[PDB]
């Protein structure tokens, strides 16, 4: 009963948006449908995180902080994964009932943010990331953004990261079968993790903007609670993105 | 806040 096999079992099932393309296609409807889907996905992510060996050893405040700080990264990474598997990174596969065409991206209100999200999936395509590699990296993303003032249970947190860095090693081996150039693979995946801060930064920016200036878009309570809590901290520059390479 | 606190404690 390995750690990686447990990560396979606790991985949330792909959710359906219930998007109704019989209705008129508007910007407000799409972003509200995506927000509602996102709220539900975040709920699943909380359940997922609680089932990660080690996560519950952390102080409850640390648990909240990590989820509040990384939720967007987890969602965008998963979206990148789905899009890679479902269409080889050619389409944004938010849900099996909400798949965005190349032609549907050519709309002014969503071209820019779609291009940002496609870049993530194209990294999966470029690196031919395996399922176990993806799962290990996703854990590490949950553990990649912290407060500058630090954490309440730092030592536990440091041991968790250590545990899942090793698991990522196993995922690399399980895929390649013990090469002498596995260090290059590890380097490439840590570089991808690092670049997730930048690739997601512009997504959070547009999200925060939409939430504050209500440019009328609906946010479910799950997202509203995290965003409004997360908002003042980013503006204060109080968040520390952890990076493997300086 | 309250909703995240709930989800972490539940089950
Ligand atoms: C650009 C941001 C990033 C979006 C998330 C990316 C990650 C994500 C993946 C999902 O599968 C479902 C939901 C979210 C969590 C998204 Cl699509 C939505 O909440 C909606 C989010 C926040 C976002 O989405 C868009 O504007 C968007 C998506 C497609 C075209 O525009 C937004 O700011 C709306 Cl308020």
């Amino acid at each position: 009963p390995t750690l990686i096999s447990l990560l396979e079992v606790i991985e949330p099932e792909v959710l359906y948006s219930g998007y109704d393309s019989t209705l008129p296609d508007t910007s407000t409807r799409l972003m509200s449908t995506l927000n509602r889907l996102g709220g539900r996905q975040v709920v699943s992510a909380v359940k997922w995180a609680k089932a990660l060996p080690g996560f519950r050893n952390l102080h409850l405040d640390d648990q909240m902080t990590l989820l509040q700080y990384s939720w967007m990264s987890l969602m965008a990474f998963s979206l990148g994964w789905r899009s890679y598997k479902q269409s080889n990174g050619n389409m944004l596969c938010f849900a099996p009932d909400l798949v965005i065409n190349e032609e549907r991206m050519q709309l002014p209100y969503m071209y820019d943010q779609c291009q940002q999200m496609l870049k993530i999936s194209s990294e999966f395509v470029r690196l031919q990331v395996s399922y176990d590699e993806y799962l290990c990296m996703k854990v590490l993303l949950l553990l990649s953004t912290v407060p500058k003032d630090g954490l309440k249970s730092q030592a536990v947190f440091d041991e968790i990261r250590m545990t899942y860095i090793k698991e990522l090693g196993k995922a690399i081996v399980k895929r390649e079968g013990n090469s002498s150039q596995n260090w290059q693979r590890f380097y490439q995946l840590t570089k991808l993790l690092d670049s997730m801060h930048e690739m997601v930064g512009g997504l959070l920016q547009f999200c925060f903007y939409t939430f504050v200036n209500k440019s009328s878009v609906e946010f479910p309570e799950m997202l509203a609670e995290i965003i409004s809590n997360q908002l003042p901290k980013f503006k204060a520059g109080s968040v520390k993105p952890l990076l493997f390479h300086q | 806040n309250a909703l995240l606190r709930y989800l972490l404690d539940k089950d």
